[PDB]
RNA sequence: GUAGGGGAGCGUUCAGUCCGCGGAGAAGCCAUACCGGAAGGAGUGGUGGAGCCGACUGAAGUGCGGAUGCCGGCAUGAGU
RNA sequence: CGAGCUGGAGAUACGCUUUGACUCGGGGAUGUCCGAAUGGGGAAACCCACCUCGUAAGAGGUAUCCGCAAGGAUGGGAACUCAGGGAACUGAAACAUCUCAGUACCUGAAGGAGAAGAAAGAGAAUUCGAUUCCGUUAGUAGCGGCGAGCGAACCCGGAUCAGCCCAAUCAAGCCGAAGUGGCUGGAAAGCUACACCUCAGAAGGUGAGAGUCCUGUAGGCGAACGAGAGGUCGUUGUUCGUGAAACGAUGACUGAAUCCGCGCGGACCACCGCGCAAGGCUAAAUACUCCCAGUGACCGAUAGCGCAUAGUACCGUGAGGGAAAGGUGAAAAGAACCCCGGGAGGGGAGUGAAAGAGAACCUGAAACCGUGGACUUACAAGCAGUCAUGGCACCUUAUGCGUGUUAUGGCGUGCCUAUUGAAGCAUGAGCCGGCGACUUAGACCUGACGUGCGAGCUUAAGUUGAAAAACGGAGGCGGAGC
């Protein structure tokens, strides 16, 4: 899907997933402290293949 | 099915022409062609004889007996002969009648 | 360039079929009862191979104690006897000595008394 | 001759039959005979569910040319803009960018489209002058 | 390293390839030619469309062993095929290059064994084709292995009707195949050659 | 040792190439106690009356016991 | 064209033919009735008229829609083209959008093609400059309950390439080089010893396997003469589903200018830039294929079109559905005559190489039935075997290794599937033969292996050549990431 270029899983150097934080942003949110402030990177070894089949070509 | 259509429907010989046999059965022997079919490539030369039985169960007085009848065969004859031996012609000319063709080998008497 | 599976099927067949020598019924006439037929019958040749062993051991033992008994004695006490003494070591083939040379077996049995008491 | 002609040992193996099985099924035992619309993608796993809305731009890509290609070997051929797609930089339809990574110092000329701050202040610092156009 | 038989005498020229000619280059070779000369040709009823049939049979349930559907599925007689073979075309590109050093160790095959050039025609004498053979038999050529003629110029190749003896190649025209399929070879002609 | 994965090969049709066989006779079928580790192959005989083995390589419409499979033929229920 | 012909048609009779029969080509002269059917009616192949020309026979006209007229049209076409109208299953692991898809189907119109077409364009270079198709761009931009998933264009290569005009050689066909003997055989074109042609060794026939016997093939010749505006509202297309949503299009309401003019350039405005509608026509590249030729790592008949001819038998009221079936032999010399019999059928004779090819005839498997022989069996309970031993019989892979068969003992819960668990009193199966199930496509993605280049690596379309292949570097992947 095209909803997949613009999904967190850039085509990087070695082949892995960029994530984020579905934590909390937009709502449900308003207590903690610097929990929203988690805008940072994510990673994983054990979906990079069942993710990146879907923008490997576009990259 | 068929049958002489493998050739030109066209035969190489008249109904007049000694013809001698070469190859199968009665080899080298000559005889005047009788009955020539350009279409199942038949040819009946009073050569090959045959003796066949003619069937005839009410014709009167039938006498069912053996006569004599000829045979036809195929290309397995020489047409046209004149060296006593099987020959070729396709050279050609022409006499008093120019209207007609003739045919030779490496003599011309046909 | 379609290839037909002429010639290929009966062969096949035929191989199963003439296995059925014996075999009573269909079993040795039809293809799909035959060839079924074996499949049992490999667990018998197979098994048997195996078996045929206990069967003949079996055989062989029934004669050593037969002839033992002959004279005042029996299997447990005269294979026991050609163990109490190194010198003896037969087992095989012994139960044909004490059906064909009585006398040859005699000797043995005498023998195993006079290692045992 | 054109009958001893073998094959590489490896250049192209045997396919794969499920047929004439003699202890072969095919495929999973439930559940998978003759349909294929499952896939392996769809949006229910992770997939959907990602905070990402971004934004698309993609403006121009400019051709990274390294600076070792330049400097090292070559007795300077003048990059220009014609006499350089032979120096192994065809690209065409996007502009050109020259940036500083081989460090050998060498006098040579350089026009390219676009440079770094790194990659003019290395090539004037050796010999040379890099041209961007008006 | 082959001197000319008629006209000239060099053969000093042209490199030939390392290693000393290798079975596998040719045989991807020659499978690509076969390759693009397999014909897409296939006369059969893969689908169960293509066929005239109806779509209903019989009833699901209750006509007693039945449960079939369409008379044109692959378990009928008559009827589809499973898998069948459709038209197709099977070819593909080999690599220039690869070619390229077909023909260039293809030629290396036979300067190792039978090896024959000549540049002059001028004795076959027209068309005539006895007198063809009679060249060749002076030439080593005595009409037992098979031989093929690349050379261009219209009479040259008139004379050659024959089978076992030698073969016609217009215009410089090789393949690896055609010089593998014979056994003596005869360059003939400079123009391809250096 | 099941699902499963891996490895080495047999057989069939078509194709290129090679050595060939065939009227004193191929393929096919039929009998068999031989051979190979299996898939299989060979010798001989009988049948038959025109074509077809082996080796290497390529390409699939390639290997049956089953699906209340399909087609055809022929049985049992019975002399009921 | 040069001897036969008298259709597929097996047979008889009468005949047609050097005043060139037939056949193969090319134009005419006759074409009943039905069918758009058109004189009317009509349940098609029937019935009934009238008028006119006339020796009665007989011939001609009489339909409707445009036109003074000439003339043209209402018809039928497998597929392909355009237009009008326009689904659902399915997908979305349900389902209202969207997909499916503007696909199937329906209808109208036309051709050997259509469509489209000479800028109120594309687009960002102050550029290309009719249309269409192919490759590429690229699966990018974008669209989408932002889900499924759908999906351009410009630049460039290539096929093919023109803009003019209104209103104010293929079909007949002929000619066409080059063998004799001997032997096996019933029959050779094979074996054998020699010879010859070859701008012709493609191929088929000829008793069998073919250069030189036949027809043809290379090549040459070849005719009377036959072809070649804007806006609002409701909506839609293009990637665009109402989103900031342009533009094009259209129904309904309204309604501008035209030279210091008008439209457009993803609301809008200025600037800037391109182009100038409300008229038309227009080769070629392109699609498909009833038909024809050629070809085949296409079948060889349970294949292949359904059909080795048949939309026939047969089924249904109808629409419609829809089979199976090949082979005597080189050629009929296909069986006089005799024996049994009503016949059928069979046996002799004869023909032939063969009748062990006999006309419900190539080969002739299996299931099934039967005859004969050998070895056995009428007190034992048997998944129908396996192992061992004995008796008997046979000795072509084989007098000594076993084969065939049996008596007896020991042992022994069909197969497949589905399952925690099957001999299962769970499922499937009368038998046998045949048919039958992991494939194919997309320069797709990824990985192993192999191979030719190597910091480079290849081309797609296409063109020119094809008993063979090269050319073609638009483009893609390497190369710098974040
Ligand atoms: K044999
Ligand atoms: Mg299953
Ligand atoms: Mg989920
Ligand atoms: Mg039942
Ligand atoms: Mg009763
Ligand atoms: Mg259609
Ligand atoms: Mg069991
Ligand atoms: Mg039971
Ligand atoms: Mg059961
Ligand atoms: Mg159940
Ligand atoms: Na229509």
């Amino acid at each position: 899907t095209h909803k997949m270029a613009k999904r967190r899983i850039k085509i990087t150097g070695t082949g892995k997933v960029m994530a984020f934080k579905s934590g909390k942003r937009h709502q449900n949110t308003g207590k903690s402290g610097d929990e929203i402030r988690g805008k940072g990177k994510g990673f994983v070894l054990a979906k990079a293949e069942w993710a990146r089949m879907k923008l490997m070509l576009p990259r | 099915p068929s049958a002489g259509s493998h050739h030109n429907d066209k035969l190489h010989f008249k109904k007049g022409d000694t013809v001698i046999v070469l190859s199968g059965k009665h080899k080298g022997q000559t005889g005047k062609v009788l009955l020539a079919l350009p279409r199942d490539q038949k040819v009946v030369v009073e050569g090959v004889n045959v003796i066949t039985k003619n069937v005839k169960p009410s014709m009167t007085n039938p006498q069912g007996g053996q006569e004599q009848r000829e045979l036809a065969l195929h290309a397995s004859k020489v047409a046209l002969v004149d060296p006593e031996t099987g020959k070729a012609t396709r050279v050609r000319k022409q006499i008093v009648d120019g209207k007609k063709v003739r045919v030779a080998v490496a003599s011309g008497k046909t | 360039p379609r290839a037909k599976t002429g010639i290929v099927r009966r062969r096949r067949h035929k191989k199963v079929l003439k296995r059925a020598k014996g075999f009573w019924g269909s079993r040795s006439k039809q293809y799909r009862n035959a060839f079924q037929t074996l499949l049992n019958a490999a667990t018998y040749e197979y098994r048997d191979r195996r078996n045929k062993k206990r069967d003949f051991r079996r055989l062989w033992i029934q004669r050593i104690n037969a002839g033992a008994r002959l004279h005042g004695m029996n299997y447990s006490t005269f294979i026991n006897g050609l163990k109490r003494a190194n010198i003896d070591l037969n087992r095989k083939v012994l139960a044909d000595i004490a059906a064909r040379e009585p006398e040859a077996f005699k000797a043995l049995v005498d023998a195993s008394r006079n290692a045992r008491q | 001759g054109s009958r001893k002609d073998r094959k590489r040992v490896g250049r192209g193996p045997g396919g794969t039959d499920k047929t004439a099985g003699r202890g072969h099924k095919g495929q999973k035992s439930r559940s998978g005979a003759g349909k294929g619309a499952f896939f392996e993608g769809g949006r229910s796993r992770l997939i959907a569910r990602l905070p990402k809305r971004g934004f698309n731009n993609v403006g121009t890509t400019y051709e990274v040319v390294k600076l070792s290609q330049l400097q090292d070997l070559e007795d300077t051929t003048f990059d220009r803009d014609t006499l350089e797609a032979y120096r192994l930089v065809r690209r065409k339809n996007r502009p050109v960018k020259l940036l500083a990574s081989g460090e050998i110092s060498r006098a040579v000329t350089v026009h390219v489209d676009a440079a770094s701050a790194a990659a003019i202040k290395a090539v004037e610092a050796a010999g040379g002058r890099v041209v961007l156009p008006e | 390293a082959q001197i000319n038989v008629i006209g000239q005498n060099g053969g000093r020229t042209i490199e030939l390839p390392l290693p000393e000619v290798n079975s596998g280059v040719l045989h991807e070779v020659v499978t690509w030619q076969l390759a693009s000369r397999r014909r897409g040709t296939a006369s059969t009823r893969t689908r169960a469309q293509v066929s005239k049939t109806g779509r209903k049979m019989y009833g699901q349930k209750g006509t007693g062993n039945a449960r079939h559907g369409d008379r044109s599925v692959p378990t009928f007689v008559g009827g589809g095929v499973a898998f069948g073979p459709k038209p197709r075309s099977y070819d593909y590109t080999l690599p220039r290059q690869v070619r390229q050093l077909g023909l260039a160790m293809a030629i290396a095959s036979r300067q190792e064994g039978g090896k024959l050039v000549a540049v002059d025609g001028f004795d076959i004498a027209d068309a005539k084709t006895k007198n063809f053979i009679s060249w060749a038999k002076q030439n080593g050529l005595d009409g037992t292995e098979k031989v093929l003629l690349v050379t261009d110029d219209e009479n040259t190749r008139r004379a050659a009707r024959n089978v076992s003896w030698v073969s016609v190649l217009p215009v410089a025209g090789v393949n690896v195949y055609d010089i593998l399929r014979h056994d003596r070879l005869v360059i003939d002609a400079a123009a391809l050659e250096i």
